[PDB]
Order: structure tokens, then sequence, then C-alpha cells
């Protein structure tokens, strides 16, 4: 069934270390009959930024939601979305497509002194790459400052304050693929999360606390020449492109947060307790200016039954998987632990989105006979929409908490016995 | 599901564990000292078998939860 | 004599050596310490005085 | 009730000993309780450098040790040119709390 797209609009933001571009697609029907009913909608990715994708939401005209499974076509790794009310020939409906390219702004002189600012270089495309031919296209790009540089020009591009917009190009190929490339003034916090460990050990007695270590590394425009304190502190112009705080998020039940290093406490942090959550201002132990790769450890417990039901003889808890670090993250790496109660027999994970998976381990912590199962799941390219709620279902026999006490009560009685034969 | 489980609340109420701690310990430590005091006071002849398990046994067994209640109050939540 | 030793225990001998306390304390020595770890070629080497070595 | 004269000094002793070893312990510990633990005066970070050594290397690694990144023009064997008891008996301690799982770090060994 031939799919008709009459308007697109198609508004991207390159503010961020980030290239968010939401296109509210139209599609009708051809007249054509003998099509009956149209269910599944066909989604395309230019080759230039098929690998750096990590998000691609799709939506309907109001407040909804949709499901979109990847699929392999006989190449740019199409995807496939199910409408909720497939159309007939000669409706029309509405699907908001929200994607996020992690990884895509370069900066352009590469290296940038004490006193300078960034200028970044973003190479997209002008038109809807799409595998229908569209009819009504027009594109706002939102940039950080108005220090523009060269953007190409395709239909006299006029220019506003900080937003550029782009003449309707009245139609296009079957695919219309087109290279635009900006170059413009981002003196925003480019931030890496290189590699982040997220540990969760779960207890039936008490709470539940988890642990992450991360390190993060400023990317784009290292720094050349020397660092000077002084200019740095009696000059605020300098040191634009630097990075000196940032403020984590925290579920609004944490408490015992300790932010320390690999080598000792930190003493520079400050937490709110807000009414919905848990602020938390980091400063790192000196500023960022180009790759300078600082690691921390973030860890806190909450109260169980915030995050832990229980049924009968089953447990099932629910936990984000990927919590919020700073605003607008990314991450290169993450492996979520999950570390179980010794008691943990049958054991199901629901994921929201798919995680590639390592096998089970075990681990041994303090009152450990035969150890406790740990779940090990790892991802990549994660940003600040793939915060969601992974829940895990267990049974775990009631009884067998209590060998924990009777362990201690054993050593205790051995050493007696030991006197008695002495 | 998940609408028909019920919270998960802890089995002792955290607030009773200082509580919990000091006197299973205290009573604890005293049956120990106890023993101690036995083995160096009585002589071969005036040794009973039975008393030593029994006192023993119960000072391991106080002493083995105190020392869970500490272990826990401390924060570890083994 | 237990009073004497209580005092100059906790007034006196108890000090780091690695954070100035002044409460305030700045940690300049880890944050050096800190970015000449993370910052500097895997085979850079640094000389300073015996004390700190 | 009564107790021997026996009964009574062996008791009297047993705690005059008990409470004179928890003071020790508990007098000592003043810099702990205000700033975080962390090993000070920064002479004892060669020895905590030496015992983390040993308790993931091994013994037969450590006794003949060449440390590489310390007087680099010259060299300086560490297997040899110390007295090894403070980090045997640390390592000692680790390992007897390590075989019955009371898992504690390094660290915290050395600093207690
Ligand atoms: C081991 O490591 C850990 C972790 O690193 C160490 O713990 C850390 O210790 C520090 C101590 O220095 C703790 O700091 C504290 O942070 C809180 C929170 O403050 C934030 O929120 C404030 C809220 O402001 C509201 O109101 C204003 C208007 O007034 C609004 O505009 C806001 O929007 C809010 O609605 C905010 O004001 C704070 O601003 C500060 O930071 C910004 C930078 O972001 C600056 O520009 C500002 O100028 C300002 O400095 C901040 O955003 C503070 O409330 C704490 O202050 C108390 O102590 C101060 C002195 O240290 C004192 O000046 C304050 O008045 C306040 O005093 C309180 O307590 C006193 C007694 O102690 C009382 O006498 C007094 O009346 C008052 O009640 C403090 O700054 C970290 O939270 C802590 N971190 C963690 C994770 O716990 C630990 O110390 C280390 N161990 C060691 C070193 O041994
Ligand atoms: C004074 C009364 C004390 C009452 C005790 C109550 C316990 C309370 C627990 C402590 C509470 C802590 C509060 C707390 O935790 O606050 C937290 C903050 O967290 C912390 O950071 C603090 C953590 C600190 C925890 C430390 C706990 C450790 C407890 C250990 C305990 C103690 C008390 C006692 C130790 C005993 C030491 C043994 C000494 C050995 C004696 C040597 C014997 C000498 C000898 O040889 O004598 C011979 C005779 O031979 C014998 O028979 C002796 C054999 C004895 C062997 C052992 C017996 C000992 C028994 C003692 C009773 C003499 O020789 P002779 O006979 O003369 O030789 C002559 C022989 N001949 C030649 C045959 C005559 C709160 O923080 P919070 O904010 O709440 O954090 C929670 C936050 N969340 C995590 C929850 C979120
Ligand atoms: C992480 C937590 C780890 C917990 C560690 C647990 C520590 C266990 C403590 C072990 C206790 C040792 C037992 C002991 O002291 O043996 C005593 C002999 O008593 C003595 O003579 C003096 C010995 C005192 C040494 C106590 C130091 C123990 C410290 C261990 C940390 C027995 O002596 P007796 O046999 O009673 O001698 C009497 C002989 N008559 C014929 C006269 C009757
Ligand atoms: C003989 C054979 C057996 C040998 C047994 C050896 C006994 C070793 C005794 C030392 C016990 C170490 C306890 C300890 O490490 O406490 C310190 C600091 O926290 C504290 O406040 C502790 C200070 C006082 C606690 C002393 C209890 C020791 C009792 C031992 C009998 C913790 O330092 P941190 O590294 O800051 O731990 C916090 C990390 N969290 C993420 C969990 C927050
Ligand atoms: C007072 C003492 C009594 C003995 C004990 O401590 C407290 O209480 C025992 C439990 O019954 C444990 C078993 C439960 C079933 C579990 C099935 C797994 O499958 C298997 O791998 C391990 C297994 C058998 C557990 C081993 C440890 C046991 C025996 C525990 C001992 C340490
Ligand atoms: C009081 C002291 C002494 C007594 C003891 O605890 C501490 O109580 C014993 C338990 O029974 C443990 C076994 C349970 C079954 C479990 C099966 C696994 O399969 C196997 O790998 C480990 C195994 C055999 C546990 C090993 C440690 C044991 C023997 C424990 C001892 C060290
Ligand atoms: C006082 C009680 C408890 C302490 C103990 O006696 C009775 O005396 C301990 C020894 O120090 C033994 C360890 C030495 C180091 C060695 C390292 C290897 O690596 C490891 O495989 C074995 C390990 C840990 C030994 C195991 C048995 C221990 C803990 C012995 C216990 C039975
Ligand atoms: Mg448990």
């Amino acid at each position: 069934p031939p799919l008709i797209n009459e308007d697109v609009k198609r508004t991207v933001d390159l503010s961020s270390h980030l290239a968010k571009v939401t296109a509210e697609v139209v599609l009708a029907h051809l007249g054509g009959g003998s099509t009956s009913r149209a269910t599944s909608f066909l989604l395309a990715l230019e080759p230039e930024l098929e690998a750096r994708l990590a998000h691609l939401g799709v939506q309907v005209k109001g407040e909804d939601e949709e499901e979109n499974n990847l699929e392999v076509r006989e190449s740019g790794r199409f995807f496939t979305v199910k409408l909720p009310v497939a159309l007939d020939p000669g409706a029309k409906i509405s699907v908001i497509v929200e994607t996020v390219y992690t990884h895509v702004l370069h900066p352009y002189p590469t290296q940038i002194t004490q006193s300078e600012k960034q200028f970044v270089v973003f190479e997209g495309n002008h038109y809807f790459y799409s595998p229908y031919p569209t009819k009504t296209q027009t594109m706002r790009v939102k940039l950080a400052s108005r220090n523009v540089e060269s953007y190409t020009k395709l239909g006299n591009p006029t220019r506003s304050e900080d937003l550029l917009d782009y003449g309707p190009f009245r139609d296009v190929p079957a695919y219309s693929q087109d290279t635009f490339k900006v170059h413009y003034e981002n003196n925003s916090p480019f931030l890496t999360i290189t590699s982040m460990t997220r540990v969760i050990e779960v207890s039936h007695w008490g709470n539940i606390a988890v642990e992450e270590n991360v390190d993060l590394k400023h990317t784009g425009a290292v720094l050349k020449g020397p660092f000077s304190r002084y200019d740095y502190q009696r000059q605020p112009d300098s040191g634009i492109s630097s990075i000196r705080s940032f403020k984590t998020i925290l579920p609004a039940a944490a408490q015992d947060v300790y932010y320390r290093d690999e080598i000792g406490n930190v003493s520079t942090s400050h937490l709110l307790i807000l009414d919905d959550s848990v602020e938390m201002e980091i400063r790192p132990r000196f500023p960022l200016f180009g790759g300078w790769k600082t690691h921390y450890i973030v860890g806190y417990n909450l109260p169980s039954y915030e995050y832990l039901y229980n049924l009968g003889d089953q447990y099932a808890l629910k936990m984000r998987f990927v919590d919020h670090v700073f605003d607008e993250q990314v991450i290169d790496s993450l492996t979520v632990k999950i570390i179980l109660p010794e008691g943990a027999k049958n054991i199901e994970i629901d994921s929201p989105y798919e995680i590639s998976r390592a096998p089970d381990e075990l681990h041994y912590t303090y009152l450990d006979t035969f150890g406790r199962p740990v779940i090990v799941a790892y991802k990549k390219n994660l940003v600040e929409q793939h915060i969601q709620d992974i829940v895990v279902h267990y049974t775990f026999n009631k009884v067998l908490m209590l060998q924990e006490p009777l362990l201690v009560v054993a050593a205790f009685y051995i050493l007696f016995f030991t006197v008695i034969i002495y | 599901e998940l609408e028909a489980m019920s919270r998960y609340t802890s089995p002792v109420n955290p607030a009773v564990f200082p509580h919990l701690t000091v006197v299973l310990l205290a009573i604890g430590m005293f049956f120990t000292a106890w023993f101690f005091v036995y083995e160096v006071t009585s002589t071969k002849y005036t040794r009973d078998i039975y008393k030593e398990l029994l006192i023993s046994l119960v000072a391991s067994l106080f002493m083995g939860f105190g020392v869970l209640f500490l272990l826990l109050w401390v924060g570890i939540y083994v | 004599y237990t009073f004497h030793s209580t005092w100059v225990t906790s007034e006196a001998y108890s000090s780091p050596s690695i954070v100035l306390s002044a409460r305030i304390i700045f940690d300049d020595f880890r944050e050096a310490y800190y970015w000449l770890r993370h910052n500097t070629p895997e085979d850079a080497k640094v000389m300073s005085w015996w004390d700190y070595g | 009730l009564r107790l021997s004269y026996e009964k009574q000094d062996t008791l009297l002793k047993l705690l005059i000993l008990s409470m004179a070893a928890v003071l020790s312990f508990s007098t000592r510990l003043f810099a702990v309780l205000r700033f975080e633990s962390v090993i000070h005066e920064f002479d004892p970070y060669f020895n905590y450098r030496t015992t983390r050594f040993l308790a993931e290397e091994g013994f037969y690694k450590f006794h003949n040790w060449f440390d590489d990144r310390a007087w680099y023009p010259l060299g300086r064997i560490i297997g040899g040119t110390i007295y090894p008891g403070l980090m045997i008996t640390s390592a000692a301690i680790y390992h007897v709390l390590h075989f019955f799982h009371i898992t504690i770090d390094i660290r915290n060994v050395c600093v207690f």
C-alpha cells in the first residue's frame, strides 16, 4: 500500500552535546482501492548517522504512545511502527517522531586556548530521509549562540536571532538524501560518561543500597598551552568551555549519600532535600578543560518497602535501570549488577528495552555460606530518555534468612567447645 | 501482576534495633563471663559437663543474636 | 592522670597531615595528586623533595 | 548470695583487664571519629602500598620484588630493603578475615 507524507515539519536542536530532531509527520493514503486497511508505518535512517543513534520514539496527535520494532529489508536499519487504529484510504494520521543522536557535534579547531570559545560543526540532512515521497517539508534549526559561521544555503534560509528557517521544499525524491553542515559557537558543558557501573544490593532485613562508579571525560576542544589558576579566578571570562559542577537527582528516599573518590572522601558537594526528590550538586576535585576524565563513586541506601513487593512466597522489585546523573547525559558503557539474597530460586527479569546480558555469577559478602546470585546486564549508548523501570521476580523461602544469625552462633559455640577440650 | 502484592515492610521495626542490640549483648556477655569464671575457679574434681554445656550454649545463642543486631545496626544490613 | 591523658590525646596528638584543618578544610594536596594521576601520560616522571616521596 | 575468695578475685581481674583493653582500643581512635579514615603523615603510605602488594600478589613475588616506580635513574629492591613484619601481620589478619567471610578492604585493616 503506497503511503504519502503530506506535511513534515522538522525541528532540530543542537544546543547540547547532542542532536535531537522532532518530525511532525502527517500521513495520508492514496485514492486507489483494493488496499483495505494499512496497519504498518516504516521509518528509515541515513547511513551517515545510523551508528550514532541513542533513542527513537514515536507518539500520536494528543497524549499517546506507540511501538516500533527493528526490521531488516533487502540498508539503514529500517524500523516499523504499529499504529493504534489502522487508517483506511483517504484518512490522515499525525505521528510525532523524536530521535536523539549522540557524539555528532565535532569541535572544529580541536584545540582551544584557556581564553577562547568552542566552535563546533554539525553534518546532518536537509530533507526528511524517508521511504515515502513527502510534499511540504520545513526545517528549523535551534543553535546555542548567535555566532554562526557557515551554513549551507538551499532556498535562501532566513536567519532569526538564534534559530534558522529553511524554505519549504515543494517535493522530494523517493530517498531524499542531502548534506547540511553548520559551524557555530557552542560553549556548553560537553561531558561523556565513559563507563558507569551500577551495583544494587538487596537485603530483606532492612533496605537496599545502590552505588555507582562514574568515569567521565570532557570530550570536545582539548586544552592547549598552560593552565593558570590566577587568570581563571581574577577574570570571569576565561574558562567558558570548562565545567565546574553538575547536579544529580536522587529518588527522594536516599538516606546515606557519601560521594567518595578512589583516594578518599570529597568535601565538595551540596545536597538539598526537596519535596519530590533529593538534589545534589557535585564539584569534581578539579575543573575539566579537555579530556580530563574524572572518576568518582556515588552511593546511597533507601527504604525497602518503597521498591519491594511481596506476595505469598514471591518477591518482585522494580527500580530504575539507569538513574539520573546530570542534565542531558550520555553513557558509553553501562553494567547493571543486581545482588539478590541467597535463596533467590526462580529469577526472571523484565527488561523495558533490549539489554545485552552476560551469565550470572555468585557474590560473597559477609554472612554467606553458598553465595548469592548476581544479575549482570551490559548496555551501550544510554541517554536521559533511557531512564525506565526494570522489575525482577524471584521466589525466596522466608525461613531461610534465619541461617544468618545461627551461623554467627555456631562460631561462638565452637570457641567455647574448644575451651572445654583444653 | 504487581497490583495485588503488598509492600514488604521489615519484620522488626528498625527503631527497635538499638534496644534489641544492647540487651541481647549484655545478657550474652554476662553468661560468657560466668563460663570463663567457672573454668578458672573449678578444680578437676568439681566440674560438671552438663552445666558447662548448658551455660555455654545459652551464652553462644544470646551472643550470636546480639552480634547480628549490632552488625545490622551500624548499617551493614547483612 | 586519666583526665590529663584524655585531654592530651584529644587536643594535641590526633591530627591529619594530608588535610590542613582550618570548620573549613582545603585538601589541595589530594586534588593535585588526583589531577597528576588522571591527566598525565602513563610514563610521566615528577620530581619533588624527599618528604613528598 | 555469697562467692568464694577465688571466684571474686578471678572475676575482678577479668573485669579490670576487659575494661582496660576496651579503653585502650577506644582511646586510640579520635582522628578516625573526626576526619574520614585515611592513612596519614605520608610516612605510612609506603607501608600501605607494600601491604597491598603482599595482599594481592603473594609472598614469593613480594620477597624478590623490584620497584621501577621510585628512584627512577637507579633501582630500588623493596623485597630486601625493609623489615617485612608489619606487612606480614596485616596480610595474615586480612587472609584470616577473608577466609570466614568478613570481607574487609586492606585499607581498613591497615588503619585499625
Ligand atoms: C565527606 O564528604 C561529604 C560529601 O562531600 C561531606 O559532606 C558535605 O559537607 C558539606 C559541608 O560543607 C555539606 O554542605 C551543605 O550544603 C547545604 C545545602 O546547601 C545547598 O542548598 C542551599 C539551599 O538554599 C536555598 O535557599 C536559597 C536562598 O537562601 C535559594 O536560593 C536556594 O534555591 C535554596 O532554596 C543553598 O543556599 C546552598 O548554596 C551554596 O552553594 C552554592 C553553590 O551551588 C553557592 O553559590 C552558595 O553561595 C552557597 O554557598 C547549596 O546550594 C547547606 O545548607 C549547608 O550549609 C550549612 O553549613 C554552612 C557552613 O558549612 C552554613 O554557612 C549554612 O548556613 C548552613 O548552616 C546550617 O547548619 C549550621 C550548623 O551546621 C547552622 O548553624 C545553620 O543555621 C544552618 O542550619 C552546607 O553548605 C554537604 O551537604 C555534605 N554532603 C553530603 C553528601 O552530605 C563531608 O563533610 C565529608 N567529611 C569530612 C570532610 O570530614
Ligand atoms: C560498659 C558497659 C558496656 C555495655 C555493652 C553494650 C554493647 C553496646 C554495643 C556498642 C554500641 C555502639 C553504638 C553505635 O554503633 O553507634 C552507631 C555509630 O556507628 C559506629 O561507627 C560505632 C561502631 C562501634 C562498634 C564497636 C562494637 C565492638 C563491641 C566489642 C565489645 C566489648 C564491649 C568488650 C570487649 C572484650 C575484650 C576482651 C578483653 C580480653 C581480656 C584478656 C584476659 C586477661 C587474662 O588473661 O586474665 C587472666 C585470667 O584468665 C581468664 O580466664 C581470662 C579469659 C577471658 C577471655 C574472654 C572473656 C571476656 C569476658 C568479658 C566480660 C588472669 O591471669 P591469672 O589468672 O592471674 O594467671 C595466674 C595463673 N596461675 C599461675 C595459675 C595462678 C550509630 O550510628 P548511626 O547514625 O545510627 O548509623 C546507622 C545509619 N543507618 C546505617 C542505619 C542508616
Ligand atoms: C572480627 C571479630 C573477630 C572475633 C575474634 C574472636 C576472639 C576469640 C577470643 C578467644 C579467647 C581465648 C580463650 C582463652 O583465653 O583461653 C584461656 C587462657 O587465658 C589466658 O591465660 C590468657 C589468654 C588471653 C588472650 C585473649 C586475647 C584474645 C584476643 C582475640 C582478638 C583458658 O585458660 P584456662 O584453661 O581456663 O586456665 C586455667 C587452668 N586451670 C587448671 C587452673 C583451670
Ligand atoms: C585477631 C584476628 C581477627 C582480627 C580482627 C580485626 C578487626 C579490625 C577492626 C576494624 C573494623 C573496621 C571497621 C571500619 O572499616 O569502619 C570504618 C570507619 O567507620 C567507623 O566509624 C569505625 C570507627 C570505630 C569502629 C571500630 C570497630 C572495630 C571492632 C573490632 C573488634 C569505615 O570506613 P569507610 O571506608 O569510610 O566505610 C564507609 C563506606 N560505606 C560505603 C559503607 C559508607
Ligand atoms: Mg539476607
